[PDB]
């Protein structure tokens, strides 16, 4: 599966299992950016890039914070205003979770995008 | 029935005892007729009817019991047999099957919930001693399609096997607009 | 006399007491309609098998 | 007005195919749908300046029955 | 010389009674022949349950075991005084000849 | 030997043979032989001409048909006679002729005889019972 | 105290060569309406005995549901989030709703939800089986999953 | 009527007596009147010509028995019940 | 559950003695406006002229109040109003008819 989806699936499951850590094999820049958002949000602990001299590896420290996470496909574009519809579909629990969107500004949470008045493409969700 | 044997007139005393029982079983039924003991001497019969409801036997100020003896004397002892009569009460009707059947019968005559009447009656006879009890109403319960309601408590089902269990048995009929309902009631007393 | 089956005469055809059939009258029972009536209600009048 | 299209046919008086491309209107659908129309742009009087070029066509008094005139080539 | 024939449906009632008859009579005169058991007749009685009967097969079946006792007394009226005075069981019918 | 009617007993003991006559049977047979002084055991063939005479004379003259039997009562036992035969001719002809005569023709008496119902004219409601008993009423 | 609602009682038969042997099943919900709910299903030869057994059974199994508490998320007549649980072929979906909504659900999840003390929710039975028994288990399973 | 088999005649005094009456003399003399209880008896040809008296419940009635009547049960000629026929 | 909901409606409605049609329309209005519908709905029902007259004690019962308003016994800010449905707003003075005052 796609690298980002793959990374999100592993983290989700390892989180479920209760594992303390997970290693994500494809380590794209996008993935790292995605992880930073999750981190700022308190969804995951520290993570580091390990240089395999290949794709690279991401060691992610699992907190037990995540209920579920995954990639949103396709990555639908969204207007500055357009987020509400998506929160309803992606975040089953009201007042919980965030949408990770990619904006020209960079990858960030929907909440930041909204404050920014930026639209973008939706990469994933975490709650 | 306790009497010294008599080779000559066993025939006469035994038919006579039976004849007396016949009236007692019919005329005294709404009383809790639970037993008629008989004793004898020359030309004198004791006879005691045991009943739950003595007053029903006696009659107001003892009028009916007087009718009984006189009517009964007609059956036999044309010359002065001078058959006596007595009425002892049966302590606690809850123990008497005969009465219990009547209770249930009565309620169903009235139109009470048969299921309820069974449970309560099985409760009461159980409540006052009894090893076990069972009631069965048949006929068309509640005037619906015919069935039989059960209910039991304690030894009963098993107690039927033991001979000389000494289970008190009774039956009552029940007149309804709809039709008759038999009620049967078993009370398990000690084997002895 | 009474025992004698023949009757010099009798006042009234009678009928049985219970019902009233004329024939089958027996002075004793009074069941004129028939002895049968008497037989059925043996209990009614003191009589023995 | 002003249009952009590809020169589909050099052979004759020239013609350019203007294309419109749009994403399907409803989401859950991303069908990239293309639509196109042909305008006989007088590619040019005799310059024959412009197959395969993507030119811009401008509205003009009628150059020919079919035609718009070729404003300029976006890119070959 | 009086023969006492005691009969009863119940054995105990007789055993009790006959015993009294001996003990009392024991004093007033002779020792008495001594209560004798005698064989027990068994009666089978089939009688129509209902008075209509008349052949109706309603005849229930009953059997009565009739027990007997001799304890013959041979001796004077004082012995008799002892008897009239005390009586007990109704279950037993006494025949004095 | 033709003792009676066109009766011919033979090859058997006489006491048995005499039975062959429609009029006679062992009771009578034993009597005639006794009165005859002939040993019953003798075979009919064995009999003596004289004996045949003594026997024939008594059987023929002393017998015929006697007073008719009443319905079976305490009396004489019955001789069998399922079907008519020749006895002393008087028996066969007499009884048969009378009953047959009325019987042969429509006469009511004749019918009664066939039926075995009283000829006298008495009701058959009551007595005259000797025969089948009463049936039972059926459920209505 | 606890209130008991009778969800449903059915006659249920079992055929045997000898004949049909009937027994009765009763579903009973018991709740405080303070966030304490209990479901019990007990069968017996007699209806009443079954129902009684049912209530006793229900009290035996209680789930903590909802509450107004300070310096935390209040869950006022509703549920903290949306969940969908599939039991067997039966799916059940629960979604939180604002006050005034009421409990919009079929029977079965409704009875459970009401005794749950939940006042406002949007529900949807879904999936292959409508089966009330399976649906009820699913609702219960769902209620359990919920966390604040 | 119902014949049954063997139309019965009471041997009684009557049947036995009747034949003897005929035999009493050569067919001729017959006893005047013969009271009989045998109401049940069936009339037979022998009886014909004679005069048997049958009992009502009350009395004995003289019944000359004819050949036409043969087969009828005796009695039947002697009615027990009086009809009530009175003047107007 | 439906019966429960139905009865509750019936109760609240019957108190006001208002028809289903009017009762419903008010409900819809209350639901449309900002603010909790439940309160607002009650507020609108309470705003009925007949109710206010009832509240004031001019009438013994709500029905009687309706009749009073119908008869023109009641006045709102001077001009008389006959409509039991009339919606009283804050500040309105609701008095008895001068003519009617000696009833």
């Amino acid at each position: 599966m796609n690298v980002l989806a793959d990374a999100l699936k592993s983290i989700n499951n390892a989180e479920k299992r209760g594992k303390r850590q997970v290693l994500i094999r494809p380590c794209s820049k996008v993935i790292v950016r995605f992880l930073t958002v999750m981190m700022k949000h308190g969804y995951i602990g520290e993570f580091e890039i390990i240089d395999d001299h290949r794709a690279g590896k991401i060691v992610v420290n699992l907190t037990g914070r995540l209920n579920k996470c995954g990639v949103i496909s396709p990555r639908f574009d969204v207007q500055l205003k357009d987020l509400e519809k998506w929160q309803n579909n992606l975040l089953p629990s009201r007042q919980f979770g965030f949408i990770v969107l990619t904006t020209s500004a960079g990858i960030m949470d929907h909440e930041e995008a909204r404050r920014k008045h930026t639209g973008g493409k939706i990469l994933g969700f975490f709650f | 029935a306790v009497q010294i044997s008599k080779k000559r007139k066993f025939v006469a005393d035994g038919i006579f005892k039976a004849e007396l029982n016949e009236f007692l079983t019919r005329e005294l039924a709404e009383d809790g007729y639970s037993g008629v003991e008989v004793r004898v001497t020359p030309t004198r019969t004791e006879i005691i009817i045991l009943a739950t409801r003595t007053q029903n036997v006696l009659g107001e100020k003892g009028r009916r019991i007087r009718e009984l003896t006189a009517v009964v004397q007609k059956r036999f002892g044309f010359p002065e047999g001078s058959v006596e009569l007595y009425a002892e009460k049966v302590a606690t009707r809850g123990l008497c099957a005969i009465a219990q059947a009547e209770s249930l019968r009565y309620k169903l005559l009235g139109g009470l919930a048969v299921r309820r009447a069974c449970y309560g009656v099985l409760r009461f006879i159980m409540e006052s001693g009894a090893k076990g009890c069972e009631v069965v109403v048949s006929g068309k319960l509640r005037g619906q399609r015919a069935k039989s309601m059960k209910f039991v408590d304690g030894l009963m089902i098993h107690s039927g096997d033991p001979v000389n269990y000494y289970v008190d048995t009774a039956v009552r009929h029940v007149l309804l607009r709809q039709g008759v309902l038999g009620i049967k009631v078993k009370i398990m007393l000690p084997w002895d | 006399l009474y025992w004698s089956h023949p009757r010099k005469f009798g006042q009234g055809s009678r009928s049985c007491r219970v019902c009233s059939n004329r024939h089958g009258l027996i002075r004793k029972y009074g069941l004129n309609m028939c002895r049968q009536c008497f037989r059925q209600y043996a209990k009614d009048i003191g009589f023995i098998k | 007005r002003i249009l952009s299209g590809v020169v589909t046919k050099m052979k004759m008086q020239r013609t350019i195919v203007i294309r419109r491309d749009y994403l399907h209107y409803i989401r859950k659908y991303n069908r990239f749908e293309k639509r196109h129309k042909n305008m006989s742009v007088h590619l040019s009087p005799c310059f024959r300046d412009v197959i395969g070029d993507i030119v811009t066509v401008g509205e003009c008094r009628p150059l020919s029955k079919t035609v718009f005139n070729v404003l300029k080539v976006t890119k070959a | 010389r009086i023969r006492i024939t005691l009969t009863s449906r119940n054995v105990k009632s007789l055993e009790k009674v006959c015993a009294d008859l001996i003990r009392g009579a024991k004093e007033k005169n002779l020792k008495v022949k001594g209560p004798v058991r005698m064989p027990t007749k068994t009666l089978r009685i089939t009688t129509r349950k209902t008075p209509c009967g008349e052949g109706s097969k309603t005849w229930d079946r009953f059997q009565m075991r009739i027990h007997k006792r001799l304890i013959d007394l041979h001796s004077p009226s004082e012995i008799v005084k002892q008897i009239t005075s005390i009586s007990i069981e109704p279950g037993v019918e006494v025949e004095v000849t | 030997l033709r003792v009676l009617n066109t009766n011919i007993d033979g090859r058997r003991k006489i006491a048995f043979a005499i039975t062959a006559i429609k009029g006679v049977g062992r009771r009578y047979a034993h009597v005639v032989l006794r009165k005859a002084d002939i040993d019953l055991t003798k075979r009919a063939g064995e009999l003596t001409e004289d004996e045949v005479e003594r026997v024939i004379t008594i059987m023929q003259n002393p017998r015929q048909y006697k007073i008719p039997d009443w319905f079976l009562n305490r009396q004489k036992d019955v001789k069998d006679g399922k079907y008519s035969q020749v006895l002393a001719n008087g028996l066969d002809n007499k009884l048969r002729e009378d009953l047959e005569r009325l019987k042969k023709i429509r006469a009511h008496r004749g019918l009664r005889h066939f039926w075995g119902l009283r000829v006298r004219g008495q009701h058959t409601k009551t007595t005259g019972r000797r025969g089948r008993t009463v049936g039972v009423s059926k459920k209505k | 105290s606890l209130k008991d609602e009778v969800l449903k009682i059915v006659p249920v038969q079992k055929q045997t060569r000898a004949g049909q042997r009937t027994r009765f099943k009763a579903f009973v919900a018991i709740g405080d309406h303070n966030g304490h709910v209990g479901l019990g299903v007990k069968c017996s030869k007699e209806v009443a005995t079954a129902i009684r057994g049912a209530i006793i059974l229900a009290k035996l199994s209680i789930v903590p549901v909802r509450g107004y508490w300070g310096n935390k998320i209040g869950k006022p007549h509703t549920v903290p989030c949306k969940v969908t649980g599939r039991s067997g072929s039966v799916p059940v979906r629960l979604i939180p709703a604002p006050r005034g909504t009421g409990i919009v659900s079929a029977p079965v999840p409704k009875k459970l939800l009401m005794m749950a003390g939940i006042d406002d929710c949007y529900t949807s039975a879904r999936g292959c089986t409508a089966t009330l028994g399976n649906f009820a288990k699913a609702t219960f399973d769902a209620i359990s999953k919920t966390y604040s | 009527r119902r014949l049954n088999r063997g139309l019965r005649r009471k041997q009684h005094s009557l049947l036995k007596r009747l034949r003897k009456a005929k035999k009493e003399a050569p067919p001729m003399e017959k006893p005047e009147v013969v009271k009989t209880h045998l109401r049940d008896m069936i009339i037979l040809p022998e009886m014909v010509g004679s005069m048997v008296g049958v009992y009502n419940g009350k009395t004995f009635n003289q019944v000359e028995i004819k050949p036409e009547m043969i087969g009828h049960y005796l009695g039947e000629f002697s009615i027990t019940y009086k009809p009530v026929k009175h003047g107007r | 559950d439906y019966a429960v909901r139905l009865r509750e409606k019936q109760k609240l409605r019957r108190i006001y003695g208002i028809s289903e049609r009017q009762f419903r329309n008010l409900f819809e209005e209350a639901s449309k406006k900002k603010g909790v519908t439940g309160s607002v709905f009650l507020g609108l029902l309470e705003s009925r002229l007949d109710n206010v007259v009832y509240r004031l004690g001019f009438a013994v019962s709500r029905r009687q109040a309706r009749q009073l308003v119908r008869h023109g016994h009641i006045t709102v800010n001077g001009r008389r109003v006959d409509l039991p449905s009339y919606r009283v707003r804050p500040g309105d003075e609701i008095a008895v008819a001068e003519k009617s005052r000696n009833l």
